[PDB]
């Protein structure tokens, strides 16, 4: 709106005919609606086009809206006899009245002293047991980090690595050098009937109904996060991207869409709309 | 009695902590001893890159890994190529020389380790059988007794004289236990205090 | 198996016999069954390229049909065409599931020398009897049963958390990083081909250590690879309804992880076969009528700390016979 | 009278201490060369 304030031109905003994010595909042909700007079936291509270098040499891309990253989003008074077996602690208090028993027996100093020592045996056993047992939990616990690092889920076969589904990230990681990217590639293309979804709010649900996590983008990840709070921001950005103002090469105003696009960056509302809708014991 | 109470208490207090602190350092120490591995499958020393995976270079076992098509080790083959003149070494009890020397680990026959580690205690086995092999009669292409080869040799195996060969050529509670002695001292050092006591009386 | 002698389209049963049956039914076709020469599902070779089993019967166009529970791959897919999936199928990984524990954690004779110490300071106690000399050793007992109570919580503690934190292999990474259970599957198979030329590296490396003990590790049969696995640590990667029919009648096994892949066994034919299309045609008028499913049913269907309460009962009746002897 | 050549490895070749080395044959011994 802003930006056909500047150009004073009316923008007739339609859907992408196929609403795919727009991939090269081996056909030659920009799919979606990078196919709609290698198509000039339209020329402001005014989405969130992740400028990406297939998305470069297959149209222009003006200065970005925002930077960019890949991110991944993943899922996330009763303990006191829990560390012991439950079912140990009720055989323990009728030890413990037993063996006041057998002392009551033993009022109608020896005889006293040997089940002294007995109980004395068996009560410093038991609560070592205890203390050990609560430090096992409790160091497993700690000692879990589970995925960070997106190499690691990459590694993880029990985590599904996942993107959307012929997306730009599906780009940058599938068109990728780098060795555990590679890999990642691999798996993302390996059990792809299982391992790869299409829909952004899918996504989010995918990742809020199993373990499998959405490879999304950087704002996705903070409108997404920010708007639900179950959902982890798992890894930090995993590359540099910006959805830049894609167009046609040689576009009527791709100068001046960059030219005011800095305008409007130095007139700073465009942050002014990131924050109006990008908002033990 | 109130003062001494005071002092009791806090006596109590920090006597607890201490001893509490303690059974959780032993706790700690001994839980790290045991999770310790360090490596035993080979894909990790692989993986490892603190420790130096080598072979007997320019050897059939680099002929395996390093011509090899399986992944861990293919990546196996890229590090034994990788800092070679670092990584690689020729002779096998130069081999046995840098498993004995630093974090280097001789890929050696099966063989090899075996008379190898009955002969050094050092030195252990790490790992399971990488493949399947056999040290065979080499010849030339259609050799002049090369059926007689296999032949005498399967007579010699039924001979079995070459296993007779094989083993012929091819032959806590300590942890703790300083607590037993300042006991015993203690004691001792008490029974000299009572027996003074004694002689004052 | 039966009391009398049947032969070649009468000598089998089970669902895919259904499925030739119903199929005939549909389709007006006759048939009779003939088993696979070489004994395997076969798979395209190592180094000759050409297929092996029934994959190189149907690929020298030997006979008709394929009505086995034969994988759709893609890979199978070039050697010869399928038709629809008759079910759904994966790979799965199938594996099977006291009174001196109590001092356990302590190396036997320590503890043993401890009950000695314990005599011998009561021994010194007793000849103390010919308070400051009683005060220091009681002191040094002190510190005694501190260090050795406080190093055994050391030690159960320690020894407590590791094997909390190995068990158990219920993933398909949790078999991969391990190498104690043998993981693999019987010989020529689509299974150990979508293991095998896989990309996945976990999967990549449970090939390498599968076909590098590839004589003992791969089996030959599913019913081998059952009873490897149900007499040793002989795991079998195996497909899904097998592992279904195999695990509702032995309850001694277990189907441990998840899907693997995702796959489907299905009628084969050689490329040019033209009863193939009007066949997957007719197996969707079957999955339309339920014969499939109904097929499917016919066919496819106080550890130790115990040990030391006993220790302190028997110590208990032990002291109170000891005050029927004071009574006395 | 067969060219039967090796490198000797310990301890497949016992590669015996035999300062006094001989020829061929009588210059070593060991497993494989008493195989041979």
């Amino acid at each position: 709106r802003e930006l056909a304030e500047l150009l004073r031109f009316r923008y007739r905003l339609r859907l992408v005919e196929d609403g795919l994010y727009g991939a090269p595909e081996p056909n030659g042909s920009w799919t979606g609606m990078v196919g709609e700007l290698i198509n000039r079936k339209a020329d402001l291509a005014v989405a969130a086009f992740t400028i990406t270098a297939e998305r470069e040499k297959v149209i222009d891309f003006s200065k970005p809206f925002m930077t960019l990253g890949i991110s991944i989003l993943y899922r996330v008074y009763f303990s006191f006899l829990d560390p012991f077996s439950p079912a140990v602690w009720l055989f323990m208090l009728l030890a413990y009245l037993a063996v006041s028993v057998v002392l009551f027996l033993a009022a109608r100093a020896l005889s006293t002293r040997i089940v002294s020592g007995v109980w004395w045996a068996f009560t410093l056993i038991i609560i070592s047991s205890y203390t050990a047992n609560l430090a096992a939990f409790l160091t497993v616990q700690r000692m879990e980090v589970p995925v960070e690092s997106a190499d690691d889920l990459a590694d993880q076969t029990n985590i599904e690595y996942g993107t959307i589904h012929a997306g730009s990230t599906m780009t940058f990681f599938q068109n990728s050098r780098y060795q555990t990217y590679q890999r990642m590639w691999n798996y993302m293309q390996s059990k792809q009937p299982s391992v790869f979804v299409k829909s952004t709010e899918e996504g989010i649900a995918r990742v809020l109904n199993s373990r499998y996590a959405f490879l999304l983008e950087s704002t996705m990840n903070e409108y997404h996060r920010r708007l639900n709070c179950n959902l982890t921001q798992i890894g930090g950005l995993l590359d540099t991207k910006g959805y830049g103002i894609g167009m046609p090469l040689g576009s009527p105003f791709r100068d001046e869409i960059t030219l005011a696009i800095l305008q409007l960056q130095e007139n700073n509302r465009l942050e002014i709309l990131k924050r109006k809708w990008w908002e033990g014991m | 009695a109130l003062s001494t109470r005071i002092v009791s208490g806090v006596w109590w207090a920090f006597t607890l902590i201490i001893i509490s602190s303690y059974t959780a350092n032993l706790a700690a120490f001994l839980t790290v001893q045991r999770m310790e591995v360090p490596v035993e499958s080979a894909d990790d020393l692989a993986d490892q890159t603190n420790i130096e995976y080598g072979t007997i270079h320019a050897g059939s076992t680099m002929t395996f890994f390093q011509n090899s098509r399986y992944q861990t080790y293919q990546r196996m083959w890229n590090y034994m190529q990788s800092k070679q003149p670092s990584v690689f070494v020729k002779s096998t009890e130069e081999g046995i020389a840098r498993v004995l020397n630093s974090r280097y680990a001789f890929l050696l026959e099966s063989t090899m380790n075996e008379y190898h580690r009955r002969l050094n205690c050092n030195l252990t086995q790490i790992g399971g059988l990488l493949d399947t092999k056999g040290y065979g009669i080499g010849m030339p292409l259609g050799s002049p007794f090369r059926d007689e080869i296999t032949l005498a040799i399967l007579q010699l195996q039924e001979n079995n004289r070459l296993e007779i060969l094989k083993r012929k050529w091819w032959e806590g509670m300590e942890n703790i236990g300083g607590i037993f002695v300042v006991l015993i001292a203690g004691l001792i050092i008490a029974v000299f205090v009572a027996v003074m006591e004694f002689i004052y009386k | 198996k039966s009391d009398k002698p049947l032969y070649g389209n009468d000598r089998f049963e089970g669902y895919c016999i259904d499925l030739l049956r119903e199929l005939s039914t549909i389709l007006g076709f006759t048939y009779e069954i003939r088993l696979v020469e070489d004994g395997k599902y076969g798979a395209q070779d190592d180094v000759n390229g050409q297929w092996n089993g029934m994959v190189r019967e149907l690929i020298d166009h030997k006979a008709d049909l394929a009505v086995a529970p034969l994988a759709i791959t893609y890979v199978r897919e070039k050697v010869i065409d399928f038709s629809k999936p008759f079910m759904t199928l994966g790979i799965s990984i199938l594996y099977r599931k006291g009174v001196f524990s109590f001092l356990n954690p302590l190396s036997p004779d320590i503890w043993m020398y401890v009950l000695l110490a314990y005599l011998g300071v009561s021994v010194v106690l007793f000849v103390i009897a010919r308070a400051l000399s009683t005060r220091i050793v009681g002191g040094i007992w002190w510190f005694f049963t501190l260090i050795i109570i406080s190093s055994y919580t050391a030690n159960l503690a320690a020894f407590l958390t590791v094997e909390r934190m190995e068990s158990p292999i219920d993933s398909a990474d949790d078999l991969a990083k391990q190498t104690k259970i043998e993981y693999g599957a019987v010989e020529d198979g689509a299974t150990m081909t979508f293991f095998k030329k896989s990309k996945i590296s976990t999967y990549d490396k449970m090939w390498a250590f599968m076909s590098s003990r590839r004589q003992s590790v791969l089996v030959k049969s599913n019913e081998e690879g059952i009873q490897r696995v149900l007499t040793s640590d002989y795991a079998f990667l195996m497909e899904s309804t097998t592992i279904e029919f195999v695990t509702q009648r032995n309850c001694n096994l277990t189907q441990i992880g998840g899907l693997i892949d995702s796959k489907g066994y299905g009628v084969g034919t050689p490329m040019g076969s033209p009863y193939r299309d009007k066949i997957t045609i007719a197996i969707l008028q079957l999955q339309e009528e339920g014969k499939l499913h109904m097929m499917k049913e016919k066919w496819w269907r106080v550890q130790n700390i115990g040990g030391i309460f006993i220790v302190l009962a028997a110590g208990l009746v032990l002291s109170v016979f000891v005050a029927v002897g004071e009574f006395l | 009278t067969l060219v039967v050549t090796t490198i000797l490895e310990n301890p497949y070749v016992m590669r015996r201490p035999n300062f006094q080395a001989l020829s061929g044959n009588e210059r070593f011994e060991g497993f494989c060369v008493d195989m041979l």
